[PDB]
Parts: C-alpha cells; structure tokens; sequence
C-alpha cells in the first residue's frame, strides 16, 4: 500500500505478521501489536535517476546540454579534491596551483578525453558530495582553450550561464527537503568487476525484493508521511515509477513475483498540473502495461 | 450534359443532384442515403419507395419528367458487357 | 588530407572547415562501403547547426539532438531496433531499393516464380512496447504498400493477413485502397470500433459482431452499413459467448450461427494463485 495521507494507521491496529514503516529489531507472535512501534526510511539524492536528474536540471538554453551531459558524464574517470583544482600528472612529478580562476595547463583536456574514452584510466571508489556536481557543471563552459599558443577569455558565456549556476545552486539551498536525507554512508563494495551489477542488485533486493525460493523479512510495505511538498512530491512519487517499470521489464519472466498495490490520491500526482514534460505518461503506461504480462 | 454514378448519395455535393431532372433508384438500405434521397422526392409517390429499401437484383424506379408516370423497370442485359474481371483466388490457388 | 567530426562542439580550424562544408554539398568526397551508425546523423546535424559565430542560431536545434540523446541509450527501444552498422554496400545510387527489397522479401513473402520453404508466418510479439511499436508498424506497412505498388498485378501472388487487436496499430493509409489493386486480403480484429478509422469500416464488405454493449461502439457501427439490415440490431446486446451475427455478401439473410470449437485451442495461460504456492 502506497498511502499519501496519515489517516489508515488508526483502523489497522492488531494485524498478525505484519512489517510496518513511516515515511533491524523484529517483533512476532506472542507480543500485542499497539501504536508509537515506526520506524523511520530516507532515500538519497543519487536514487533519483540520470533520467531524473536530467528533468530536474531541465535544460532549455542554448548549448547548456552538451556540458551537463559530460558533466554527468566525467564522474568515474575525474581527479578532484575539496579545493585544489589541479591536473594530475601522468609522469609524476606536481606543480601545485591555488584556489584562484587562472588558466594553467588545461590544454590536455583532449588527453583526458581520449585516456578516459579508452577505459584505462584510475577510477574513483568515494562516495561523490553533492557539491562535486555544482563544481564539474560550473567548470565546464568558462574555459575556451585557443587553437595554437594563445587563449582567450569570455564574459558572455559567464553572463549566459549565471542564471544557470543560480537556479542550480539556490534551489539546491534549501531545508525543506533537507528533512529527508541522510548522509550517514559508510556502505560496502563487492570485487570482481562486475560491481554495476551490485549498483542496483543492492536496492532491487533491499527495497523491492527477492525471488521465487529465497526468503525476504518484510511481506507487506506501508509508505506514509505528513510532511507534503507542493511541487516535488508528485515528482518524488513518480520517480519511483521509472526504476519500478524498469525493474519489472529486466527480471523478465524467469523472476516475477507476485504484487499488490494500493495507490491512493492518482490525480493529486500521477498528473502534474504544473509541467509539461510527457516523460512520466510514457512511464506510468508502461508500467500499467507490464501490470498485465506478469502477476500484478 | 452530366451523368452521375454513385454509390453514396451522401457524398455527392448537395446542390447537384436537385438539378438533376430524372432519377433512378436500385436497392438501398443504409438509411442516411434513402433520407438523402427523400429530400429530393417527388411528393405523393410513396409505395414505390418502399420497393426501393427492397428492390431485387437488377431493378430500378423510374420518376422524372421523360416518364409518362412510375415504373418498376426490369433492365434487360446486353451482349457484350463490361469487363467484370472479379479475380477468384480459387482459380490461382489450384 | 584528414579530418575528424567531434563530439562536443570542439572548434579546431575552422577556416579550413568552410572549404570541408562546400565540398561535402557539392559531394566531391569519397564513397563508403561501411553503413555507419544511427548517431551520425546527429553528429551531423550538430556540425551542421553552426567570421565570428552566434550562439543564437545554434540554439534552434537543441529539442532534435536532446531527444535522440534521450532516446538511443533506453533499452526497451534498443531491443529491437539493430544499431550495429557497418552492412556492406554496394556501388552506385540504388541502395535504398536493395535494403527496401531483402527485408521485403524474407519478411512478406517472395516475387512470383520463386519457390518459398514455407507457408504460413507466424510473428510473435509479446514483449513490443506500445509507445514505439505504432510507429514502426505503420511504417512496415507503408513500406510493404510502396514495394507492392512498383511489383504491379503480373509479379504479385495472392496474400491474406491476420491482424489481433488492429485497432491499435491501423492508424500510412494506402494499403486498403491498393489492397484489391493488388491482389491482397485483411482481416480486422478488436474491441473497441469506435477507435477504428472511419474509411476502413467502409471498405469491409462483411461483418462479424459479438457480444457487444456499448452505444457508442453500436452508434458508429450502424453508421457504417452498406448490405445489412435492421432487424437484428437488438439481438447484438444479449449474445451469448460462442454467438455471431453475420449479415453480407455470403448470407441471403443474416444468420445467428453459433461458432464450431476448433482443436487444440489458442495460447491461453492463466495466472493461477494457487498452483504457485
């Protein structure tokens, strides 16, 4: 059941076998199932999607797209730290810079490029601040490296892509949302190459589910909340729908298990009022679709 | 001088067929052509209509101002015909 | 001389690139035998969108590039389209009809003279997403319909085509008019007429309707006559499962036949909850 508004938790009071959740200690049979027993679920900010984010970035003025698509793109394959903005060296030796906007030897972004498009470069194993991207996306677009021992400095592009940084970053300022985030970290990493595989075998399992023979804590999921966002929530909502109907789509018919839903409120979110991007029809149709080909 | 063949009274132009001086009529039975029809019928003459909704094959109803009064003609065939090619799949199928 | 396409708007001697942009207009350049792939055109399209230069103009091509970028990398549409590339091709100006022509060929039968090793094609697609597959279906059709049109009556062989659930897939249009031009059959099956195009009901010439409810389905439908009658519109609100009516050219007077059953019936899984625990 996918509850929208806090009303339902009065009148379920006393159910056998049941796991509950708003917004590690299992309790059974033999203990009275009584009020004031939550617990509490965040989700992070990296969860919402490529797809998502993108939406969310909306890029609609002249060559923002290409940048933010690299930007997104040069994560693995980037050397950064807190506040020195230097190129590494493949020699050795390093010439240390300052925290000041001055071009220095940034002509061998192409050696970048290439290096990292031929996948043998170091790769980064850290969990990326929220910040790193604010940082790649306000790199990019300032610099234009001249053809032969020359530069050039533009202001245009700068004057251009300030009401860009803003309405990235201000937004990004906020305490709202801040409410529902956690930055605990501290997870694990698994070997053998494959690791893209664990990226999302770790939340199908964890938060959707297990397959036919294996046996999952958890048989009935309750989401509710009162805190209500006004213009996020219903993006936030159908943000689960994407990862869901993608999921559905790759377990295919060898895995597929069973499931109930409970949606409450559609017209509230599954429409946005307020956006034009057709993007979540598609996505709501085919999930709808995929709640015919298997048990559900 | 225009002749008119149709199968769809209403696809004709609305304002041609009332200059037409003659008529004819064979078998008809989608209502929205015979309503069609209607409202450019000779007044007085409805027992002939009712032939129209059921004319066999090959029968027409002549009214117009080249008839001394209503007819039900029955059309003679005349040798040779047209081409009536009709493919028939059996034929080719063998 | 050499030069290479760049991916993001990488600017290297750009006045020698004028002299790159004329020749490749008046395509005084050099054949390639190797079919590249789908994103070339966007590359293209991205050099092409363009001494000093004005970001105004290059702005105008953003929506095109962003939804091909948004659309390639989705695997539900990159399993079925084959982006591989590279195909061989032969020389001169007439590529398009062979690519056209092998599909044509494996895919709806053979030209006239050439014996064939089978006789009935089945085409199972189940897990076709219904966003795209219109689309694609529509331009399969309207392709099948331009390669009959050039094959004329003498090369053709008689075809009939069934068609499940047409009503999301007719809606380019040439097809059934060319279809008695060119020796061809259709059979239409649905649920909901009402969505069916208003010229394709015309054309049938015979009429097979169940069970059917609703007014707005029966409201077009008996817009739609040409051989019936109307004394059997009542009946169509209460017919049992297994109950036709039929009323056209190979009945003297409509019929309420009851349908013989066929063996082994069709593909009908159901979902049993209690088998699978």
């Amino acid at each position: 059941i996918f509850d929208i508004n806090g009303e339902y938790a009065q009148a379920f009071t006393g159910i056998p076998n049941v796991k509950h959740t708003i917004l590690e200690k299992k309790q059974q049979k033999g203990e009275l199932y009584s009020e004031e027993y939550y617990c509490y679920k965040k989700i992070p900010y990296q969860a919402l999607g490529f797809a998502g984010l993108i939406k969310l970035l909306r890029p609609s003025d002249k060559t923002q797209l290409p940048a933010l698509r690299n930007a997104l793109s040069a994560i693995n394959r980037t050397h950064f730290k807190s506040r020195n903005i230097y190129l590494e060296k493949d020699d050795g030796e390093t010439f240390l810079l300052y925290d000041d906007c001055r071009d220095t030897n940034q002509s061998k972004l192409a050696e970048w490029l290439d290096l990292l498009r031929r996948r043998r470069l170091k790769r980064t194993n850290v969990w990326p601040p929220f910040k790193s991207l604010a940082t790649l996306v306000a790199e990019f677009g300032c610099v234009a490296a001249d053809r032969s021992n020359g530069s050039k400095r533009d202001a245009f592009g700068f004057s251009n892509v300030l009401p860009l940084v803003k309405i990235i970053q201000q937004l990004a300022e906020d305490i709202r949302f801040k409410s529902i985030v956690n930055l605990n970290g501290g997870g694990e990493l698994a070997d053998g190459g494959t690791h893209w595989d664990k990226a999302m075998s770790d939340e199908v399992d964890y938060f959707f589910g297990k397959e036919k023979g294996q046996e999952n804590d958890w048989n009935v999921h309750i989401v509710n909340m009162k805190n209500l966002a006004q213009d996020h929530a219903p993006m936030l909502l159908s943000a689960l729908l994407e990862m869901f109907a993608e999921i559905l789509f790759r377990r295919g018919q060898e895995r597929s298990y069973p499931t109930v839903l409970l949606l409450e409120e559609a017209h509230h979110y599954l429409r946005d009022p307020y956006a034009e991007i057709d993007s979540q029809i598609k996505a709501y149709e085919r999930l709808a679709k995929e709640g015919r080909k298997f048990k559900c | 001088s225009l002749i008119v063949s149709t199968q769809r009274p209403s696809e004709l132009s609305p304002t041609v067929l009332a200059m037409c001086s003659n008529w004819f009529s064979l078998r008809l039975t989608n209502e929205r052509d015979l309503q069609a029809l209607r409202y450019a019928m000779e007044s007085g003459n409805e027992q002939i209509l009712k032939q129209i909704s059921g004319l066999p094959r090959g029968d027409a109803v002549a009214f117009g101002s080249a008839f001394n009064l209503p007819v039900r003609i029955s059309i003679n065939q005349a040798r040779p015909g047209p081409k009536s090619s009709d493919a028939v799949f059996s034929e080719e199928w063998a | 001389e050499t030069f290479l396409l760049y991916d993001d708007c990488r600017d290297t001697n750009q006045s020698k690139l004028a002299e790159w942009l004329d020749l490749l207009r008046r395509r005084r350049l050099k054949r390639t035998n190797v079919w590249p792939p789908f994103k070339s055109l966007a590359t293209l399209v991205a050099e092409f969108g363009c001494s000093k230069r004005d970001a105004f103009g290059f702005s105008n091509v953003l929506p095109l590039v962003k939804i091909i970028q948004q659309l390639a990398e989705d695997i539900r549409f990159k399993s079925i389209v084959n982006l591989n590339g590279g195909g061989e091709l032969a020389d001169g100006g007439t590529h398009w009809d062979k690519a056209m022509s092998d599909e044509v060929d494996y895919f709806f039968g053979k030209e006239k003279g050439q014996e064939n090793d089978w006789n009935v094609h089945i085409v199972n697609m189940k897990n076709l997403a219904q966003d795209h597959a219109p689309m694609l279906l529509s331009a399969l059709l309207e392709m099948f319909a331009e390669i009959l049109f050039r094959r004329g009556q003498e090369r053709s062989y008689p075809t009939v085509l069934l068609l499940e659930e047409a009503h999301h897939y007719l809606r380019y249009e040439r097809l059934a008019k060319e279809g008695r031009k060119f020796k061809c059959s259709l059979i239409v099956s649905t649920q909901r007429p009402s969505e069916l195009s208003p010229t394709v009901l015309a054309m049938c010439s015979n009429w097979f309707s169940l069970r059917l409810t609703n007014e707005r389905d029966l409201q077009a439908l008996r817009y739609a006559m040409e051989s019936g009658n109307e004394q059997i519109l009542k009946q169509i609100s209460g017919l049992p499962r297994g109950d036709a009516v039929a009323f056209g050219s190979a009945f003297n007077l409509p019929v309420r036949i009851s349908i013989n059953q066929a063996r082994p019936g069709p593909k009908s899984s159901d979902a049993v909850f209690s088998e699978e625990w």
